């Protein structure tokens, strides 16, 4: 049969037995004896929401049958099935109030029955305020009472609330379940009809809560399906009348979720076989989002911030590199959880870490992966005793020996990328510390997708852009940080680009990177826009209210604490030095990167001193208001090497200089002021013959 | 006196075109009077200088044979298959020129590879490798592969894998399983040529072997090799209506099949010389507008606003405001030459293939073709300089509509509706899932051009609108879209307003309008895709599911040849036009008969569109009861 004649099938057949039992109320009991569910302001509450009436003696629930014979249409469209759900439904109810005709108390522990009014208000807010995700309704047999407790403890774990109906409540007794109205899990009764229990709890909320009054069937119906979050999951074989309730629950909005072949409906009626992930599967087809998200260290925000290290990767140590590449195939797409490399237990005193990530679900473009690359840092973070930072090919890892000592692998690694993966990019949507691995796949996909990926700015000028991008991402440590992304002056952090920015507002409309329409020009050389300054006033709190995109010294741009290399006024040379975070020696300054970091983050507006990527160096808008790159005089030979066709091109495109990097004083030249100034007077710096910095 | 048009826009400047005092094609429609008899039955010959012969449809009186001795079921039989030789020849046409523009792409060239990772599943069925290799030698290997489906005389030809096995073994055990394009063509016109074949049953089904490489060849390569130089179609916004023409700006309109031309008119509408041109001359900027097919074309891949369908080409004219009215092949009637110099509009013709005398004739060199583009539509801008501004009116009546659903936008929609943990992504199961349901209670493809036998557009509304309410998913393409896209069927609100219960429940799950448009009639390959891939899904033919193809108000050649290769895929076809068969009894019995003996679907002629709707409903509930759904 057709799922229609399924439905219609069962629900002539609970309407069979609603006849039958009704009879035997009638010569039992008579015509007048009263009927009534157990503390209940709204008698039987499915025909009090349909009909708005109330039904008081046998007589009346007699009358009632003729609403379920009314509600069953054998024509085969959508809403004739959903009302012969109903009818269901309605049949049901009637069974179970004869029930409580024919016996005072029909039922008695473990079962419970019909539930009264003052648990529908105790359950009723915490359903609420979301501290009851879903209402897990579990329906009949499992293959073995281990998978059946094995999915009541999971959902349970939660903090879903369980309803068990059939030989399911034995076998969750039987699999050592603690059952209880506390303990969430509550077992209503052996008969498919019990099932009604919790239909009348959604209905009873739509009417306390949601303040809807009898006979308004459709808004109750809306109020269930929009604001209760229960599902089905009926296990075993389901007969007709099992399939014709799965309907009512459907018309209550209800998705029915069975191990069994049935004719799916997409979101409505799905089958899933793997009972080991018919948990997630229930969650994500009733929308319920769980806060927790397979790592014996903790995990969370707290771990943000930040002992010797047991092994450290990355840095100017070794090779290691960061990649999430978008590809349906090429390789096995799955949660391959693999690392290609020696472990960190062969490590016996204080190695690369390669990280392909992989995922090619519907709705991913080639230009968001970047997102990803940047949220890699904070879930690394979270780790306890791990800690991340650097871009995509330059990136540093110290693993913690206290993780060492909490038997954290690299194993969870990939497990905390995919989990969270699938969390944060699930409307979108391999380890390798073996040298070899890493080297060709430095460059067989990341060196390409990242050449690509700056291939986008490496042309690009601000000077066609209508809507700049605040993030405020970094506000976590830094209160008053706005950090405004612009195709030339990039995030602080040197990961987010004027267009990872565009791409997270596209994936997080309501997200940290918001549209600043560019507006009210005042000045070009310094970066004044009235709109940019209003933008940070609202995200800083009034703290940051007047401010300048390309200056250091008027009303700078507030720096966060992320900066891979920072910039600091040098008076006495007429310019300004540069250090990297690999350079562990003081500056012509008196200062050491650690020393200058504490005096340009916070979130503070710090005149003479800012924080920038390793790409800042070579734009042009770089210091502009106060003559460009020709103010660097100080620069590590580490970065002076890695930024030196690129700052002697930008060079001379300004002040001609062809060698602008051989007049930059480094460590191996001096450090002292008077030794740097010395220098640059022998070369001829064009800071020197520039107009006074300050 | 009957009403001309459903549409106000179309009947505010048939008023106009009265008061210019100008002809029309209802007008033309008016002057043929009582149209002949025999010529209507399809009793008339003129196969050989013996004739002209024309036979008595009614048996019994009348002549009984023509002077070769051919019976009335031959005569129209020949005249029958004769239509379907030149609709195939029409679409085989058009993808052949693309098939060889394919051939001619570069990476620095006018015309390149847009949908790499499409051209490489292309490749697959055609048997090239794409391993290591440069994307434009894999599509010039297919671009050659493609080719010889159109002249291979040894070998067998290369048909889709959305084809079920059973279709194809069904096919060659009736003896119409498809050769090359061209051959067949010639096969019809020379078994139809005087002295041959005489057996209706015979030509019959010669004519549906010819139409299969149509539908599974021509314009299924047609279709596919555009989405890999053009891009595949997505969801997409656009405006639809005469109501798109704008009086301030220069409106260039784009009527005709081809698309290369109109992709190149949309590429040189942006260049900055042309859009300082249109400044030059006092404009707003280019207002590129489209009609029929290349108007489908464009729409889909550029979202470019539709002006109207086949009947309302005459009515563009007459508002005064076309400047330019560029044009290449099929279904561009002559009068618009003659309409022309009543106007300042510039009627071009730019296609060797399609001259029309006394019209601008600037020819679309194929080999530079930006440069070609530009150099039309730079003449279709100066001449705004030439616009009578006080005679120009265009009615203020436009539509919003949603176009661009290929199989793989229909595909990547439907992923929405499959949870992450069971169903597989990338597949058409939670169509068929629906469809085996029962919320869906089939899928309609209403198809089609117009006819002034029957009231413009009201029949393609009238149709759409009773298969949707009755829970039938209706996919649309050519003129018949254009018709839905202007009514306002073609939106996301239109579910709530006239879709049934299922199909409404539907539409707000996958977040689509309740008529889909999947482009223009080479783009019912797509049709024919869509349902050969639920077949092969559900493991049955294309004959067993519940689907159904409409054709309200056909008129050309080439309807017939998609309705010819519509059932013999196994997909029953409605006509609302009936065509020349009446006088063969032998004829009307085949095709709306014994055709389900064969190939499982037959055709059925129905002018009213309530009437067939009922049939098309019935017809999917007989299949449904079959197959147990
Ligand atoms: S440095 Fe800037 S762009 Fe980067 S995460 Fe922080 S606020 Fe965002
Ligand atoms: S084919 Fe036959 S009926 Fe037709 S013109 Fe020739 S001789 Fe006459
Ligand atoms: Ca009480
Ligand atoms: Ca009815
Ligand atoms: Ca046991
Ligand atoms: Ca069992
Ligand atoms: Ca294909
Ligand atoms: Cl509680
Ligand atoms: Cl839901
Ligand atoms: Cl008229
Ligand atoms: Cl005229
Ligand atoms: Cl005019
Ligand atoms: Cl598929
Ligand atoms: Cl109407
Ligand atoms: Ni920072
Ligand atoms: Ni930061």
């Amino acid at each position: 049969m057709n799922l229609f004649q399924t439905v219609f099938t069962g629900s002539k057949q609970a309407l069979a037995a609603a006849e039958g039992i009704v009879k035997q109320a009638v010569d039992e009991k008579g015509r007048d004896y009263k009927v009534a569910f157990p503390d209940t302001a709204y008698s039987l509450p499915v025909i009090f929401a349909a009909t708005g009436k109330k039904i008081t003696n046998v007589g009346e629930l007699e009358g009632a049958l003729d609403i379920v014979r009314s509600l069953i249409v054998e024509e085969e469209m959508l809403d004739k099935l959903l009302n012969s759900g109903l009818a269901t439904a309605v049949a049901a109810e009637i069974i179970e109030a004869a029930k409580y005709v024919l016996s005072d108390a029909p039922y008695a522990e473990p079962c419970v029955g019909f539930i009264s009014d003052p648990i529908i208000r105790s359950l009723g807010v915490p359903l609420v305020t979301g501290d009851i995700p879903g209402v897990a309704v579990i329906l009949g047999e499992c293959p073995d009472s281990e998978t059946a407790a094995k999915i009541i403890k999971d959902y349970q774990s939660k903090g879903l609330l369980t309803c068990l109906v059939g030989k399911v409540i034995d076998q969750a007794i039987e699999g050592k379940v603690k059952m209880g109205l506390d303990l969430r899990v509550i077992p209503l009764g052996y008969d498919v009809t019990s099932v009604i229990h919790v239909v009348t709890i959604a209905i009873r909320a739509a009417l306390i809560f949601g303040g809807i009054k009898g006979g308004q069937l459709n808004d109750i119906l809306k109020y269930t399906a929009e604001r209760v979050p229960a599902f089905v999951n009926a296990f075993g074989p389901l007969s007709e009348l099992v399939v014709s309730a799965g309907a009512g629950a459907i018309a209550l909005g209800f998705p029915v979720l069975t191990d069994q072949v049935v004719p799916e409906v997409p979101t409505l009626l799905l089958t899933q076989k793997d009972y080991d992930k018919m948990v997630k599967t229930s969650l994500e087809a009733r929308n319920i989002k769980i806060k927790i998200t397979p790592i014996p260290v903790s995990f969370a925000a707290a771990f943000e911030g930040e002992n010797d290290m047991l092994a450290e990767f990355g840095g100017n140590k070794t090779k290691a590199w960061e990649l999430v590449m978008c590809a349906d195939q090429g390789e096995v797409e799955d949660h391959k959880i693999e690392v290609i490399g020696p472990d960190i237990d062969t490590i016996d005193k204080a190695m690369p870490l390669g990280m392909l990530i992989k995922v090619s679900g519907t709705n991913m473009q080639k230009d968001f992966e970047p997102v990803l690359e940047r949220r890699l840092h904070y879930f690394l973070n979270y780790i306890e005793g791990v800690m991340h930072v650097g871009q995509r090919n330059l990136t540093w890892v110290r693993i913690g020996k206290e993780a060492f000592e909490k038997g954290f692998r690299l194993k969870h690694f990939g497990e905390v990328i995919y989990a969270k993966m699938l969390d944060e990019f699930g409307s979108v949507v391999t380890i390798i510390t073996d040298p070899g691995k890493a080297e060709e796949l430095e460059g067989k996909y990341a060196v390409p997708r990242y050449k690509e990926r700056d291939a986008r700015l490496e042309s690009l000028v601000d000077e066609k852009v209508d809507t700049f991008y605040s993030c405020n991402l970094c506000q976590s440590f830094a209160p008053a940080h706005v950090c405004i992304v612009t195709p030339e002056r990039l995030g602080l952090c040197g990961a987010v680009s004027w267009l990872d920015a565009k791409a997270t507002l596209e994936l997080n409309p309501t997200g940290p990177c918001q549209a600043v329409p560019k507006e009210g020009v005042v000045d070009e050389n310094l970066g004044i826009w009235e709109k940019v300054n209003e933008t940070v006033s609202k995200i800083s709190q009034g703290a940051v209210t007047s401010v300048t995109l390309y200056s250091i010294l008027q009303d700078p741009m507030t720096s966060c604490g992320c900066f891979e290399c920072i910039t600091g006024i040098m008076p006495e040379a007429n310019g300004v030095v540069m250090v990297n975070r690999e350079f562990g020696a003081t500056t012509p300054l008196g200062m050491t990167f650690g020393e200058l970091a504490s005096m340009t983050g916070g979130g503070v507006q710090t005149p003479g001193f800012m924080g920038h990527g390793r790409q800042f160096i070579a734009s042009k808008k770089f210091m502009k208001g106060e003559g460009g790159l020709g103010r660097i005089v100080w620069m590590p030979k580490e970065l002076k090497d890695f930024v030196a066709e690129k700052l002697n091109k930008t060079a001379k495109e300004l002040y001609n200089i062809d060698n602008f990097a051989d007049m930059i004083c480094d460590e191996t030249i001096a450090t002292e002021s008077e030794e740097v100034v010395k220098f640059l007077e022998e070369k001829g710096h064009p800071a020197l013959k520039m107009d006074p910095i300050m | 006196e009957k009403a001309k048009s459903i549409d106000q826009a179309t009947l505010q400047l048939l008023d106009k075109a009265k008061q210019d005092g100008v002809e029309t094609v209802w007008d033309r429609k008016a002057d043929m009077k009582v149209q002949c008899g025999f010529g209507s039955a399809g009793v008339c010959c003129r196969n050989c200088s013996m004739g002209p012969c024309r036979v008595s449809p009614v048996p019994g009186k009348g002549v009984e044979r023509g002077i070769c001795g051919a019976t009335a079921d031959v005569i129209v039989s020949r005249n029958f298959a004769r239509m379907v030789a030149a609709g195939t020849a029409a679409h085989s046409d058009h993808g052949r020129s693309i098939a060889l523009s394919l051939y001619h792409t570069s990476k620095d060239g006018d015309i390149k590879v847009k949908d790499e990772n499409k051209l490489k599943e292309v490749a697959k069925s055609f048997n090239v490798e794409t391993e290591g290799r440069d994307i434009y030698d894999i599509a010039h290997d297919v671009a050659k592969e493609g080719l010889s489906n159109y002249g291979k005389q040894l070998g067998e030809v290369t048909l889709p894998p959305s084809l079920p096995e059973k279709r194809k073994e069904l096919w060659r055990k009736l003896g119409v399983y498809p050769r090359a394009v061209d051959r067949e063509i010639a096969a019809v016109m020379h078994s139809t040529h005087i002295g041959c074949n005489a057996d209706a049953e015979a030509m019959i089904k010669m004519s549906m072997r010819c139409s299969l490489t149509d539908g599974w060849m021509g314009s299924f390569m047609g279709t596919e090799f555009s989405d890999i130089m053009f891009g595949t179609p997505h969801s997409i916004d656009t405006e639809a209506n005469l109501g798109v023409l704008e009086k301030n700006s220069v409106n260039v309109v784009l009527h005709g099949h081809e698309p290369l031309l109109s992709e190149m008119v949309v590429e040189a509408a942006s260049d900055p010389e042309l859009v300082e041109l249109a400044k030059s001359v006092g404009a707003d900027g280019i207002n590129l507008c489209g009609m029929c097919c290349t108007g489908n074309e464009v729409s889909m891949r550029h979202g470019i606003k539709i002006a109207g369908n086949f009947m309302q080409q005459e009515l563009a004219v007459v508002t005064g405001a076309v400047d330019g009215l560029i044009v290449d092949v099929q279904c561009i009637m002559p009068a618009l030459a003659k309409l022309s110099k009543s106007y300042h509009t510039k009627f071009i013709t730019t296609s060797p293939k399609a001259h029309i005398t006394d019209s601008i004739y600037m020819e679309f060199d194929e080999e530079n073709p930006l440069d070609s583009a530009k150099k039309i539509l730079k003449e279709a801008i100066l001449n705004f300089k030439n616009r009578d501004q006080s005679k120009v009116m265009i009615p203020e009546l436009k539509c919003k509509a949603i176009l661009g659903y290929s199989v793989e936008e229909i595909i990547n929609k439907l992923d929405k509706v499959v949870n992450t943990q069971i169903g597989p992504m990338q597949t058409v199961k939670p169509l068929a899932d629906v469809l085996v349901s029962g919320v869906l209670r089939g899928a309609a493809a209403v198809v089609g051009c117009n006819n002034p036998k029957v009231v413009q557009d009201s029949a393609h509304i009238e149709t759409i609108k009773g298969l949707i309410k009755n829970d039938v998913i209706v996919v649309v393409t050519g003129c018949a879209a254009q018709a839905a896209a202007k009514y306002g069927l073609l939106q996301k609100e239109a579910a709530e307003k006239y879709a049934g219960p299922g199909l409404a429940t539907v539409c707000k799950l996958v977040d689509i309008p309740p008529v889909l448009h999947m482009g223009s009639c080479v783009d019912i390959s797509r049709i024919l895709d869509l349902v050969g891939r639920v077949a092969n899904l559900l493991g049955v033919d294309m004959s067993d599911l519940p689907v159904a193809g409409v054709a309200p108000e056909w008129m050309s050649e080439k309807a017939v040849a998609i309705g010819t290769y519509v059932v013999t895929s196994g997909i029953d076809t409605w006509l609302g036009v009936a065509p020349p068969v009446t006088g063969g009894p032998e004829v009307v019995d085949i095709l709306t008969n014994k055709m389900e003996d064969w190939v499982g679907a037959k055709f059925f002629i129905e002018t009213d569109p309530h009437k067939a709707v009922e049939q098309i409903v019935n017809r999917m509930n007989e299949k449904r009861k079959k197959l147990g759904i």
